[PDB]
């Protein structure tokens, strides 16, 4: 199974450059072509490591470069002049081999590299309780949650009761605030008869900032 | 230079249904046309290439057809794992362009949301800010409207909302909306309310609290 | 990076052309 292993997530300021890496695993480059596709899906360009030739989309003229190390079976794309709208997941993808047919397709994909372009620096979230009350009950069931506010960059992981609570949990996609910082919420519906007897704790991990918070959510 | 257009943008269907998705190219591209499937958090995966050839391992319920400018992908007996996003892509000429995607969602009967409201926490108020959260839980269809009111005055530009993907347990959606004010503005008002409009509600529902 | 950026050389179909 020929697979593609990609380099880790990147956070870049506007006007800088980023180099994404893609390593062929379970196989070599051989005669194949490898492209980068970001995410709507958009092809940026690709490289033929065998001959050290690259193609590019005109949209990225003067902004994109490619390289490959045949010894390590690693290919690279450098994207320069970064803009906030370059924020995307960048997939490396192998083309099917044209020796069999020119009507090619992307037959192997990497897992993607998240590239965040922003003037913000890494910041851990504040975690606030969404307390259950009579305004969060619907007859036998109560709602509670945690507001995970003002962090950068993505992602954050939220668990409830260290994983002991999974049913009824909704963790929402983050929104990007006008401040350039992210915010999300995680909620759970529980039996309202459990509020005085069961402890509810939201566990929040923001690896980019080494932030780990456990917040008890109590009624008041 | 070649625009790819897909229709419909979103399709609701049931397990076992037969559906046909369409892709159109702005220029003739012979049969240099590929279909990919993508589920949230995962890279796309090819299903059909050269307009009608099935990639090894792809269930035979998938088929493709077309040559020139009009192309179709048919799923004859949708299975749960087929509820995904589908992209077409031309390999005829650079730049190699993708369609915008068709998302398949699961049908269910209309479900009204349960509405909950959360005042700001004491810990956030101490920091000088106030966020109020309104939760719409387990509703269908996805279309829903939330309107923030502060002492019955309609708010705009100070809130954001997020909607979950379709829940695999019950095929519903959930929505969270956050209204954020400074502590100073928050303490000048009393009644905070979110009003919710949805097909399952005969009339809009308001959840509120007094500061 | 330093591969030759030659859009006139179709890297997606060259093997088919060269047979």
């Amino acid at each position: 199974q020929v697979q593609l292993v990609q380099s880790g997530s990147e956070v870049k300021k506007p006007g800088s450059s980023v180099k994404v890496s893609c390593k062929a695993s379970g196989g070599t480059f051989s005669t194949y072509t490898f492209s980068w596709v970001r995410q709507g899906l958009e092809w940026l360009g690709g490289i033929l490591p065998l001959l050290n030739i690259a193609n590019y989309a005109q949209k990225f003229q003067g902004r994109v470069k490619f390289a490959a190390d045949k010894s390590t079976n690693m290919a690279y794309m450098e994207l320069s002049g970064l803009r906030s709208d370059d924020t995307a997941v960048y997939y490396c993808a192998r083309h099917s081999n044209s020796w069999f047919s020119p009507k090619w397709y992307f037959d192997v994909w990497g897992r993607g590299t998240l590239v965040t372009v922003s003037s913000a620096s890494t910041k851990g979230p504040s975690v606030f309780p969404l307390a259950p009350s009579s305004k969060s009950t619907s007859g036998g069931t109560a709602a509670l949650g945690c507001l995970v506010k003002d962090y950068f960059p993505e992602p954050v992981t939220v668990s409830w009761n260290s994983g002991a609570l999974t049913s009824g949990v909704h963790t929402f996609p983050a929104v990007l605030q006008s401040s350039g910082l992210y915010s999300l919420s995680s909620v759970v519906t529980v039996p309202s008869s459990s509020l005085g007897t069961q402890t509810y704790i939201c566990n929040v991990n923001h690896k980019p900032s080494n932030t780990k918070v456990d917040k008890k959510v109590e009624p008041k | 230079d070649i625009q790819m257009t897909q229709s419909p943008s979103s399709l609701s269907a049931s397990v076992g249904d037969k559906v046909t998705l369409t892709c159109r190219s702005s220029q003739s591209i012979s049969n240099y046309l590929n279909w990919y499937q993508q589920t949230p958090g995962k890279a796309p995966k090819v299903l059909i290439y050269a307009a009608s050839s099935l990639q090894s391992g792809v269930p035979s319920r998938f088929s493709g057809g077309g040559s020139g400018t009009d192309f179709t992908l048919s799923i004859s007996g949708l299975q749960p794992e087929d509820f995904a996003t589908y992209f077409c892509q031309q390999s005829y000429s650079s730049p190699y362009t993708f369609g915008q995607g068709t998302m398949l969602e699961m049908k269910r009967t209309v479900a009204a949301p349960s509405v909950f409201i959360f005042p700001p926490s004491d810990e956030q108020l101490k920091s000088g800010t106030a966020s109020v959260v309104c939760l719409l839980n387990n509703f269908y269809p996805r279309e829903a409207k939330v309107q923030w009111k502060v002492d019955n005055a309609l708010q705009s530009g100070n809130s954001q909302e997020s909607v979950t993907e379709q829940d695999s347990k019950d095929s519903t959606y959930s929505l969270s909306s956050t209204l954020t004010l400074s502590k100073a503005d928050y303490e000048k008002h009393k009644v905070y309310a979110c009003e919710v409009t949805h097909q399952g509600l005969s009339s809009p529902v308001t959840k509120s609290f007094n500061r | 990076k330093w591969a030759s950026l030659w859009n006139w050389f179709d890297i997606t179909k060259w093997l088919w052309y060269i047979k």
